[PDB]
């Protein structure tokens, strides 16, 4: 969705992507916390010490 | 929808630490209006002549006496939690400016942070408050920020 937007990124002639980037920055941290839950969530029962 | 507050708050705790440190004149847990006035001298402006009691009339009524860090961390909750129902916004906004002040003068073009965690919306939310031109917006101080927010609280009333 970020890499389909009409404006050229290198141009400061638009200066409206500064809301797209600060919307991007919240679902990146959402992705972060999702992966943190993923690590916390696939180790609840492990068959061996060694495999896990 | 409500993803905004999390990564605000988690980093916000650390800057809240030295914010409350450098705000306090004696560097202690107790908070008085003398600390307020000497901090306004640290900003170097001239506070208005009712600023001693400007946070107490309609808003700081349920509790009593002198406030401290207990009251500080109480009222620091009182900002993000509340809704479009009109809020007690008395002493926070100067602290919000101060921790958003990382150039010892004011700031540029960072209020859109304080509206994006407020709301995802177009430039209307900005345009009611100020008129930040994206090339160069303005240079800010505590006077402009406090007057604009107080005027908008009165205007929405």
């Amino acid at each position: 969705d970020v890499k389909r937007k009409p404006y050229d990124l290198l141009d400061y002639s638009r200066n409206a992507f500064d809301t797209d980037f600060l919307e991007f920055n919240v679902q990146i941290n959402d992705l972060e916390l999702q992966l943190q839950g993923f690590v916390n969530a696939s180790f609840e029962h492990i068959t061996s010490t060694e495999h896990a | 929808a409500a993803a905004r507050e999390r990564y605000a708050r988690k980093n916000e705790q650390n800057e809240l630490e030295r914010a409350f440190n450098t705000i306090d004149s004696k560097g202690d847990k107790k908070i008085d209006a003398e600390e307020l006035t000497e901090l306004f001298l640290r900003l170097g402006h001239k506070p208005k002549r009712g600023e001693v009691e400007d946070m107490i009339w309609e808003v700081d009524e349920d509790c009593d006496g002198c406030i401290s860090l207990l009251e500080f961390q109480t009222l620091y909750t009182r900002c993000r939690d509340d809704k479009t129902g009109y809020e007690p916004r008395g002493l926070f906004n100067v602290v919000e400016f101060v921790m958003n002040d990382k150039n010892n003068q004011g700031f540029i073009t960072l209020e859109e942070a304080m509206q994006i965690m407020y709301l995802r919306y177009g430039r209307a939310e900005l345009d009611m408050q100020l008129e930040q031109v994206f090339g160069t917006a303005d240079l800010n101080s505590g006077k402009i920020l406090t007057l604009t927010e107080f005027l908008h609280c009165l205007h929405t009333n």
